[PDB]
């Protein structure tokens, strides 16, 4: 669900 | 008779802050010769000034110490003390805390239930496992502002002892995500209404606030034991005044299927943001807990999106949610409803229903 950007 | 307040242990002082972390400490000593002790054991009086304390110096013990000072006026560096700073009303011991096993997790490490010890209450309890840990208390100094049925409430804030904890009411039915797919083939589309339109009240509060959520999602939505849905994990959340939050600098941990476009790419978080991962939440909702994209990479969705690419309707969703929807994720942030109207309208669905 979540990503380091 | 009344023991006397410095004969009291250094547990007991209401200027002893034990595990208050660097940041506080700097906003809570107001003016000169402001003061509070805390541990680093070594305990340290900051007055911001942080001074290294069988009798303590620069006594029998730290209060006699604290109170010779006081009373004395004499110095410690110049520095002399003018008022002990207590502890705010939320903070509460660690042994006035039962933990229980855990119930989930993120970034700062595991939630567990617990009780209060007084009166058996149960609680979610927060944990922190060091910038990072800089931003652990953010949940609890937003939660204290505040007090309405569709958010979580703060409980108390255990900051005297490692580990810190942020502790909360338990909504005990769990996550909402889990619900949904779990118990949602039996619900009532009404029930479904009634749900979101919380989760909408919460929001419209949170806006009021100035606050800007940024994981609006069913999985941070809690469901009572009566389908009373409130939102959590405030980890992220923002208050701006001026209704913007612009994101800092450095990578950002981004759930990109829930983020509006100017959100994920230019950093612009606001109540319009959450917004669209409200429109989410309804699509995730009425899809009984479906994973929204599922076919796409996270990257592709932007991509999808970017392009005009909207989630279709739910099957059987009211023709008048999925309108509602899709005006949520309008790619223009000044072009979605307000949480007001989205409260409004739900409700004004609810009751025709
Ligand atoms: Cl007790
Ligand atoms: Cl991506």
């Amino acid at each position: 669900i979540y990503e380091s950007l | 008779s009344m023991i006397p307040e410095v004969q009291k242990p250094l547990h007991e002082q209401l200027w002893y802050h034990g595990a208050i972390p660097r940041a506080e400490v700097a906003e809570l000593l107001v003016h000169s010769g402001d003061f509070l002790v805390r541990e680093s054991q070594e305990y340290v009086l900051s007055v911001p000034r942080h001074f290294i304390i069988n009798l303590y110096r620069l006594f029998p013990s730290i209060p006699l110490l604290i109170d010779h000072l006081l009373s004395t006026q004499q110095p410690l560096s110049g520095v002399v003390l003018h008022r002990a700073v207590p502890k705010d009303k939320w903070v509460l011991n660690h042994e006035d805390l039962v933990l229980g096993e855990q119930i989930g997790r993120g970034n700062f490490g595991e939630v567990f239930s617990g009780r209060l010890r007084a009166d058996n209450t149960l609680v979610a309890v927060k944990s922190c496992r060091p910038d990072l840990k800089a931003k652990f208390l953010q949940e609890a100094r937003i939660l204290k502002q505040y007090s309405h049925p569709n958010i979580v409430r703060l409980i108390g804030v255990c900051t005297q002892k490692q580990p810190i904890y942020i502790v909360m009411e338990l909504v005990q039915g769990g996550d909402f995500l889990t619900f949904l797919r779990t118990e949602g083939a039996r619900l009532r589309v009404k029930t479904l209404l009634q749900m979101v339109g919380d989760a909408a009240a919460g929001m419209e509060y949170l806006e009021s606030k100035c606050c800007i959520h940024r994981d609006l999602a069913a999985r941070n939505c809690l469901v009572t034991e009566k389908n009373v849905l409130k939102i959590s994990d405030f980890g992220m959340s923002r208050e701006e005044a001026d209704g913007v939050y612009a994101a800092s600098g450095g990578l950002r941990q981004v759930p990109v299927k829930w983020t509006a476009p100017e959100a994920l790419n230019y950093g612009r978080y606001s109540s319009e943001s959450d917004v669209w991962s409200f429109g989410i939440l309804l699509w995730e909702t009425f899809s009984l807990g479906a994973s929204p994209y599922p076919n796409l990479s996270n990257q592709q969705t932007r991509e999808f999106v970017e392009k005009g690419g909207r989630l279709p309707c739910p099957e059987l969703c009211p023709d008048a949610v999925f309108r509602l929807m899709e005006q949520c994720w309008a790619y223009e942030p000044g072009q979605r409803p307000s949480f007001s109207t989205i409260y409004q309208e739900l409700q004004s669905i609810r009751k025709r229903h």
